[PDB]
RNA sequence: UGGUAUGUUC
RNA sequence: UUGGGGCCCUUUGUUUCUUCUGCCUGGAGAAGUUUGACACCAAAUUCAAAUUGGUGUUAGGGGAGCUGGGGCCUUUCAAAA
RNA sequence: AUACUUACCUUAAGAUAUCAGAGGAAAGUCCUACUGAUCAAACAUGCGCUUCCAAUAGUAGAAGGACGUUAAGCAUUUAUCAUUGAACUAUAAUUGUUCAUUGAAGUCAUUGAUGCAAACUCCUUGGUCACACACACAUACGGCGCGGAAGGCGUG
């Protein structure tokens, strides 16, 4: 579906995610899998109650994310285009 | 062409208010 | 489904948090498609205590998994 | 550390981070008016960015982001609120704050220019070696 | 070479190498004891099982434990 | 008793509950019915809209008379007091201000209070069937 | 605002929505799209939250309560479907329904023309 | 199936070994990158206009604008603003892409100079620097470029390069001028500087 | 009977 | 066709459908309108041109015909009484 | 561009409105440019349907913002743990108090945070349309100018 296409979209971009239990992240990402699986990459981590680390990379199951903040220029991707026509698929 | 260009300018034509070197 | 990305991080140590409270730390041998994973010399970080040998972890209840070595 | 003569890299820090950061664009004004009489060794950069940062205003009102509303009746005489055919009357504006930046640069111009020639053009080291180490 | 979890659980049952099991917390209890036969959803039933609250407690026999309150099974 | 008659009103905001209550706001704000939407207002037929006299505001969509609206109040003197509250300075509805002065003819509400103070609606009435006429 | 009764997800994309999350804290923002497990897209949906300290005054005793409501801004985030509760539409589109009309028509003629010209570049 | 929007082309079923091949494609990132080009030009040159709401100007207003005067527009013609726009959006592109680094040059011969510098030791980003560089499948662009490639290593003492000024450093780069207003600069210097 | 990818030759 | 009055020109690349000529004592001239044209982006050959790959634009108003729908009126026909 | 070399792949099934009635290939199946009723979609088209659409007779105002200023506003409240030595109060192993030493962690902030409130400055948005400068109304108010936005309902 179109939401977990555009997280494939964001590979190599500097995205933000806060987890369920309240951390928050944010780092390259690197790789992302159809399940949200995220690995993210010169991560700055924030704990809960606010105190800030770096981790080198960080993979977090994707069960446990609330949301994922991706640059504003992919609202231009063209997977959100209505209209679009293909071309006519091969044997 | 650039819209930054070094400055250049013209010698003072050395008496000895303008030499740098002049120490009499 | 599909097998998690985590051939990377084969043989080397890593922290782990599971459920919200617990951070174990140990050598990753192996992994499963529901994030399970067995980790031999895991030890419990607060005086942090050993857990044992071999180790499994129902993934249910990892949240995230840092590595702490080289990757 | 802001009156540098190379202290051009921290404002470039400083605009950037509000350029991203401020939603209002009047603290960009603010800042970059005052980067406008540093002699810093950099200074025509930030006279650029105003004289672009000028040519892009498209209304009277704009104009307030500058200076304040008395200033430019009163020493300018331009009318924000000038009530009639406003293209003529725009571009005439931008014709004068383009003038008073041209003399402020000139100043500036002058100040930089002097103090290259004369001293910063001689100085090679600007940085601690070692204790063992000698001056020319 | 890698050792599935499967191929762990199933060296605990074939070795019958006592465990630990760290259920999941706010229940409270651990219990230990050998593993007997393993699930493809990770229940396991276990001979000669106590529970120990959070090593005085109680014993059960052979118990069917289900996998979904199951967070550690260790050595 | 006496309605004050007011021009100059904006005539955009239609319905008359609407209309009621934006007027109400920008005569007394922070008034008990303007700060609480989705009260009903009072209707008082033949309960004070609002305090300091406001007894009932009467406006039409009649073509011939838009911006006009007809302020009606409990007494004779309110009516007159109301103008002394704008002391020569005019009151502002949105942008525009409201010129504003007594009836040449009281209001029909006002003249049921002053009657209390039925013959009178079927003089009105045969008023209204003349001027179907 | 009045929204069509029969106005499914799929009608509301451009609407501005307002989602509840299971935490008690409200994302507002344009809807880009949707999915089978209900996890959003937004354009410049605003967070906001409810401090613990101003949340009792919400509790049942002025006339109007005043509650200072702590938001971050985030921009083209993707929510997950299992933390969403409830959805609600807070404002209209930008363009109107005509005008979209307009827009969509438009486009289906570029798209046509423009793989009618690929295809026919490819045989040459 | 899968369908890449840029690439405008179907493939057969998508698997992580093929899809994950096509996205690092050289043609597939040459189109995405052009895709997003032109997408971050366009938001930039739309240029498209505000609704004008227009009100009828009242008659107290009308007097004081008889008062003042008509005032004079300026025009170019079309050959004209064509040139002019052409130049303007040069100009924005290269101020754009101007930066101030002066403060490297400034320091190029201080003791810790290789571990902050360079960029490659750094301790935060060094192993991504590492990791950034390619496969470099085609070695014919590498021996191509004959330069040498010069790398600065973490290793350096101050005892290499004892007195910096023995003819290795050059002078400090003048400061650049507006080109437009290149006339305003005072016309001779104050003193004779030879050479 | 195919697709994407890779690099060489002309 | 010429003159007068009012309003508008921020239309800010001075009408923004495109090109070319052009404008404030003015609102104008020529050519064109979808298997086409035009604008712009990216490269490398070692400036430009060349090409290949991309993203867009091709509009607003009025009229004649031709045609889909409603309301109202006339005539004619059939069955409800 | 061709061609050649490899490397990686070459699939969850099924369906297309419902109910009833007549016909065709005792139970059911299938089908009918068959026929009723319901539903859904598109497109036309209407309702005295409902809400909303900004001064110029003026220098305003409405809606929403500010990741804006006054501002260190005004009022509260916060800034480690263990070991050892020394004085010390004391019902006291020395519980309380002060000074130094070893070890352990340690988001930045204290001009912060939190509570309260006000002024000011500025951004985006809108029919800044037409006719009017008008004595109305109890069945309470001709909803009897042209458009636009959004819904409700009805017909084809
Ligand atoms: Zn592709």
């Amino acid at each position: 579906g179109i939401p977990v296409k555009l997280l494939n979209e964001a590979q190599g971009h500097i995205v933000s995610l806060e987890l369920t239990t309240g951390a928050t992240y944010r780092g390259k990402l690197v790789e992302s899998e159809d399940s949200m699986n995220v690995q993210l990459r010169d991560v700055i981590a924030t704990e809960p109650q606010g105190a800030v680390t770096h981790m080198d990379q960080i993979f977090v199951r994707g069960s446990q994310i609330k949301f994922i903040v991706v640059p504003d220029l992919l609202k231009n991707a063209p997977l959100f285009k209505k209209n679009s026509s293909r071309p006519m698929p091969p044997i | 062409m650039s819209q930054f260009i070094y400055p250049v300018q013209q010698q003072p034509s050395l008496n000895h208010f303008t030499d740098p070197n002049n120490t009499t | 489904v599909s097998t998690p990305e985590l051939k990377k991080y084969m043989d080397k140590k890593i922290l782990l948090n599971i459920n919200g409270s617990r951070k174990v730390a140990g050598i990753l041998r192996g992994y499963d498609i529901f994030l399970n994973v067995v980790l031999d010399d895991a030890m419990e970080i607060n005086n942090n205590h050993q857990l044992g040998l071999q180790t499994v972890i129902r993934g249910n209840s990892i949240i995230s998994l840092e590595a702490l070595d080289a990757i | 550390v802001g009156l540098h003569f190379f202290s051009g890299e921290f404002w470039d820090l400083y605009l950037e981070q509000i350029s991203s950061r401020c939603t209002s664009s009047k603290k960009y004004w603010n800042v970059l008016r005052k980067i406008l009489e540093i002699p810093l060794h950099s200074f025509s950069k930030f006279y650029a960015l105003w004289l672009q940062r000028i040519d892009d205003i498209m209304d009277l009102k704009q104009l307030s982001q500058l200076t304040s509303k008395d200033e430019l009746l009163k020493k300018l005489k331009i009318d924000i609120n000038y009530s009639g055919r406003k293209g003529p009357y725009l571009q005439d504006a931008k014709k004068k704050l383009k003038k008073i930046t041209k003399e402020m640069y000139m100043v500036v111009q002058y100040q930089v220019l002097e103090i290259y020639s004369i001293f910063e053009s001689k100085i090679y080291i600007n940085y601690y070696t070692s204790p063992e180490t000698l001056v020319s | 070479a890698m050792v599935p979890p499967i191929n762990c659980i199933f060296n605990f049952l074939q070795q019958q190498t006592p465990v630990t099991i760290w259920l999941f917390e706010q229940i409270g209890i651990r219990i230990k004891g050998k593993i007997v036969g393993f699930d493809e959803f990770m229940n396991v039933v276990i001979d000669e099982a106590v529970e120990i609250p959070v090593e005085k407690g109680t014993p059960l026999g052979k118990i069917l434990l289900k996998g979904d309150n199951i967070t550690l099974i260790t050595s | 008793m006496s309605a004050l008659y007011f021009q100059n009103l904006p005539s955009r905001p239609a319905n008359k509950e609407n209309y009621t209550r934006l007027l109400l706001k920008h005569i007394n704000p922070n008034n008990k019915y303007a700060i609480n939407p989705s009260l009903p207002l009072p209707h008082n037929k033949l309960l004070l809209d609002d305090q300091m006299g406001l007894l009932e505001v009467s406006i039409s969509r009649s073509s011939k008379m838009t911006n006009q609206a007809f302020l009606t109040f409990v007494t004779q003197e309110e009516a007159d007091r109301f103008l002394e509250k704008y002391t020569t300075t005019a009151l502002k509805v949105q942008g525009r201000k409201v010129r504003m002065g007594k009836a040449r003819t009281n209001s029909l509400l006002g003249l049921s209070i002053e009657m209390q103070k039925y013959n009178l609606d079927i003089k009105k009435v045969l008023k209204a069937r003349k001027l179907k006429r | 605002i009045q929204v069509a009764h029969s106005s499914r997800l799929a009608n509301l994309i451009d609407y501005k929505l307002r989602v509840l999350t299971q935490d008690g804290r409200v994302y507002i923002g344009q809807l880009m799209a949707f999915d089978k497990h209900m996890n959003l897209v937004l354009n410049e949906c605003i967070e906001e939250r409810v401090p613990k300290t101003q949340l009792d005054k919400l509790r049942p005793r002025g006339t109007t309560l005043n509650i200072k409501v702590e938001k971050r801004v985030l921009g083209l985030t993707i929510l997950r479907g299992e933390q969403i509760l409830s959805t609600v539409v807070e404002d209209k589109p930008l363009l109107s329904k005509k005008e979209r009309l307009v827009r969509d028509k438009k486009e289906k003629k570029q798209a046509q023309k423009q793989t009618k010209l690929r295809k026919e570049k490819e045989k040459k | 199936r899968y369908y890449c929007e840029y690439c405008h082309s179907y493939l057969t079923h998508d698997t992580l070994s093929v899809r994950k091949s096509h996205l690092v494609g050289k043609n597939h990132l040459r189109i995405t990158a052009d895709y997003y080009r032109n997408k971050a030009r366009d938001i930039i040159n739309k240029h498209n206009h505000k609704r004008r709401h227009i009100g009828k100007r009242g008659r107290k207003e009308r007097e004081n604008s008889s008062q003042n005067e008509t005032l004079k527009v300026t025009c170019l013609s079309n050959k004209e603003k064509r040139h002019i726009m052409h130049v303007k959006k040069m100009n924005q592109k290269e101020l754009a892409q101007t930066s101030i680094d002066t403060l490297k040059l400034l320091y190029d011969g201080s003791p810790g100079y290789s571990k902050v510098f360079v960029d490659a030791n750094r301790f935060d980003i060094g192993d991504l620097v590492k990791a950034s560089k390619l496969p470099q499948r085609a070695n014919e662009k590498s021996a191509h470029h004959s330069f040498k490639q010069t790398s600065r290593s973490r290793d350096e003492t101050c005892e290499s390069n004892p007195f910096p000024r023995l003819n290795n450093p050059k002078k400090l780069e003048p400061p650049k001028i507006l080109s437009q207003w290149s006339n305003t600069i005072p016309k001779t210097s104050i003193f004779y500087s030879v050479d």
